[PDB]
């Protein structure tokens, strides 16, 4: 039975855990915004092997991930979970937050992402071959991108993509469905302080964060089959410890 | 697991 105070201590402690991990400052992405890939570097892109575009986004992807174990790591709450639960957890919700944490770096005036030093297109990623989930991708940026999400609503929702208590496999489920309550407790506080209560029927359905993820792992299955000694041999071991079957 | 190591 959290106390307000508490729920107000736990809204400034998830906030100021978003603001210590958050990889990149919005103002600086903010800044970047004409910064464009010009076409010449864009067909650059779309003409690399799509072993070493995979293993860059490989890359550039564990890094994020990487930055959302920290989040986790500073989240009032998540410490206090048993070992197993912990890994359930960030199995699961480290590329939905990610995937979150996105519409950061879109811009959706002209369709594009900041990615290695500059904004581009979904065409950027024609090499991979998986342009349906990069798509997908790109539509669910964009439709975030229409609820105009604070820095401090983003570490809110962030915090509840990672601690949903209806992942399998859980050893201590209550202790989970706890945790979750007092984080949308604090969620819809701080809405309410705010007047924003109305973004709550405009967050995406649930099952798509989930589809998204098991798509992802579809693409890297498609991939892996293909290329399978540069995924052993190049690749994160996170990556692969997260994504690969 | 990898994951164990980064939480400590
Ligand atoms: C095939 C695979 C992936 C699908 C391809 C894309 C969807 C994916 C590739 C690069 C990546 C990982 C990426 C980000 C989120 C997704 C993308 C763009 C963000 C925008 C997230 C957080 C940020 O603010 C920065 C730090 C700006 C990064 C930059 C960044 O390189 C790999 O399995």
């Amino acid at each position: 039975y959290a106390s307000l105070t508490e729920i107000e201590h736990l809204v400034q402690s998830v906030c100021k855990s978003y603001r210590e991990t958050c990889q990149l400052r919005l103002e600086d992405l903010l800044r970047q915004r004409s910064n464009i890939f010009s076409r010449e570097e864009v067909t650059g892109y779309q003409r690399k092997s799509m072993w070493e575009m995979w293993e860059r986004c490989a890359h550039h992807l564990t890094e994020a991930i990487q930055y959302v174990v920290e989040f986790a790591k500073r989240l009032s709450g998540f410490m206090e979970l048993c070992q197993n639960d912990q890994i359930v957890l960030l199995k699961a919700g480290a590329m939905e937050v990610v995937l979150v944490r996105m519409c950061r770096a879109y811009n959706a005036d002209n369709r594009t992402v900041f990615f290695e030093g500059k904004y581009g297109g979904m065409e950027l990623f024609r090499a991979l071959g998986c342009s349906e989930l990069i798509s997908s991708i790109f539509d669910f940026s964009h439709s975030l991108s229409a609820l105009h999400f604070s820095e401090d609503e983003i570490a809110l929702y962030t915090a509840l993509v990672l601690i949903n208590a209806h992942r399998p496999g859980l050893q201590e489920k209550r202790k989970v469905e706890q945790l979750q309550y007092n984080l949308e407790l604090a969620f819809h506080h701080h809405l309410s302080k705010t007047h924003r209560q109305s973004i709550l029927a405009k967050l995406p359905p649930k099952g798509k964060l989930r589809s998204l993820c098991s798509q992802h792992v579809e693409r890297l299955q498609i991939f892996q089959h293909l290329h399978p000694i540069v995924v052993q041999a190049a690749f994160p071991p996170l990556y692969k410890e997260l994504f690969s079957t | 697991t990898l994951l164990q190591l980064l939480l400590g």
